[PDB]
């Protein structure tokens, strides 16, 4: 719990928040954190968890100081490997891909018939990223076009890539035309189908909503209890308490007219929310023993066909079971050779 | 004595070997060193191989022998010093490598080599003259009858 901690440190210190600190001060804490970092005797769990903030951070554009963002992982790649840094230099690269790509499309889109709305992307990579395409959706007959249209760019651009639009973790901005002022809110993009739903009439059901946007039912009922949380949506009885309403595909969610809200920048888009090793280490002392002097990458491709078969260890498992039979002084290296096991028993 | 009964399956002959060990912390003697740990243990300097031979008693040379008809068959027709040419020429060159080494030893522990030489040459010529009369007999025997 202790590495989460410090890492949920290094977190707020790259995040972003009213104050900025300076260049100076932001490498001077960083070096203090490594050198902690190096005490640390268990380094793969740090990874981990570092992996899941770094890309809520970058995919959501929060993060803040981007150039001290390579200098971290700069830092990192020295301290436990390349191997180690591996799948981080991915994502930070993703960004930089990803926002050269961006100047380019605009350019395309001045010598063509141009949009109708400011479209931003971030392209991201498969493979490397914890994301996953998880709710279906049913994409708004006003987001349609561009989308084509960026899809004709990535098709002259790059061939034989096929992407995978993730419209969980995607934003926007809507313009309203029917208030009493010129409003500008934030949501995702399941709020904004659900709020342009509303374009063509006034009240609909619960179930006209959900057979219109094909949205699943838990993040639907999400959505709807934070956009009642906004009083955007008004219930027809509205002295009962939101929280304790119990929701049902029959009442007739109507879009409020009158609303008043003071501030014109409204935010609605606020985040939410053993035995093996015995296997592994039997398996890589049988090996030895058939085979008396083996490579590193041999005795990985022997102890994934005689076990792997089984339930798919993972590699850096492996590895750490070879280090720890060779601090138990069952398999020995051999100099000349950087990696080459001798099974001294 | 370790066997191996995978190899001996899959090869058509016995695969064993007798082996003997130093004491504890006692005798450290001094490409060979590759191969030498490639196919021995890590310990190869910690023990030693014997040389292995088997025999046997009239009465199962007998039975043996008049088991099957497939073995005075391939009496008749054992055709030596073809089947193992090679082993030949190998016992030829560690005699040549023994003699040079007796040799350098009678120009000058006390093994006397130069008896052991003779010994191993004297072996191989006799293994090698045994063949040759097999195959005298067995030229007397079947080329030698209808003109």
């Amino acid at each position: 719990k202790s590495p989460e901690l410090l890492a949920r440190y290094c977190d707020s210190l790259l995040k972003k928040s009213s104050k900025n600190p300076e260049e100076a001060e932001l490498e001077d804490t960083l070096n203090q954190v490594m050198v902690v970092f190096k005490y640390i005797e268990d380094k793969d769990v740090f990874q981990k968890f570092y992996a899941k903030m770094l890309a809520k951070r970058l995919v959501h554009q929060n993060s803040a100081s981007d150039d001290a963002e390579a200098s971290m992982i700069s830092k990192l790649k020295q301290a436990c490997g390349f191997e180690y840094t591996s799948k981080l230099q991915r994502m930070f690269q993703d960004i930089g891909v990803s926002k050269d790509l961006n100047e380019q499309f605009k350019k395309h889109l001045t010598n063509s018939e141009p949009l109708d709305l400011d479209f931003s992307i971030q392209v991201l990579s498969s493979g490397s990223w914890p994301f996953q395409q998880s709710c279906t959706f049913a994409l708004p007959s006003e987001l349609e076009r561009s989308y084509q249209r960026f899809t004709a760019f990535y098709a002259s651009r790059h061939s034989g890539r096929k992407l995978t639009w993730l419209y969980q973790l995607s934003k926007g901005e809507l313009v309203t035309n029917c208030f009493k002022n010129r409003y500008t809110l934030q949501a995702s993009t399941f709020q904004m189908a659900i709020l342009l739903q509303y374009n063509t009439e006034d009240a609909y059901t619960v179930q006209q909503l959900t057979d219109s946007t094909q949205i699943k039912m838990d993040i639907l009922a999400q959505v709807l209890q934070i956009l009642l949380k906004s009083k955007l949506l008004v219930l027809e009885d509205e002295n009962a308490n939101v929280d304790e309403v119990e929701l049902k595909p029959d009442t007739l969610i109507k879009l409020y007219l009158g609303y008043k809200n003071k501030k014109l920048r409204v935010n609605i888009n606020v985040p939410m929310k053993e035995d093996r090793k015995l296997l592994i280490q039997a398996a890589i002392v049988r090996i030895m023993k058939m085979r008396k002097v083996l490579k590193h990458q041999q005795l990985l491709g022997e102890v994934l066909t005689q076990l792997s078969s089984r339930f798919k260890p993972r590699v850096p498992v492996i590895k750490k079971c070879i280090d720890i039979l060779i601090e138990k002084e069952y398999l020995e290296r051999v100099d000349g050779e950087k990696d080459t096991y001798s099974y001294l028993a | 004595v370790v066997i191996d009964p995978t190899r001996t399956i899959s090869a058509g002959k016995v695969n064993l070997g007798a082996f003997r060990t130093y004491p504890k912390g006692y005798k450290p003697p001094d490409t060979i060193p590759l191969n030498k740990i490639e196919d021995f243990g890590v310990h190869c300097k910690q023990y030693y191989a014997l040389e292995v031979s088997y025999f046997k008693s009239s009465l199962d040379r007998k039975l043996l022998e008049l088991l099957w008809n497939k073995y005075w068959v391939n009496t008749l027709s054992s055709s030596s010093l073809l089947t193992n040419a090679d082993y030949t020429t190998g016992q030829v060159f560690d005699l040549s490598e023994k003699l040079e080494q007796s040799e350098a030893q009678l120009g000058r522990k006390s093994e006397d080599k130069l008896a052991k030489a003779t010994r191993d040459s004297c072996k191989t010529t006799i293994e090698a003259i045994h063949g040759l009369m097999s195959q005298v007999i067995k030229d007397k025997l079947f080329n030698q009858i209808n003109i």
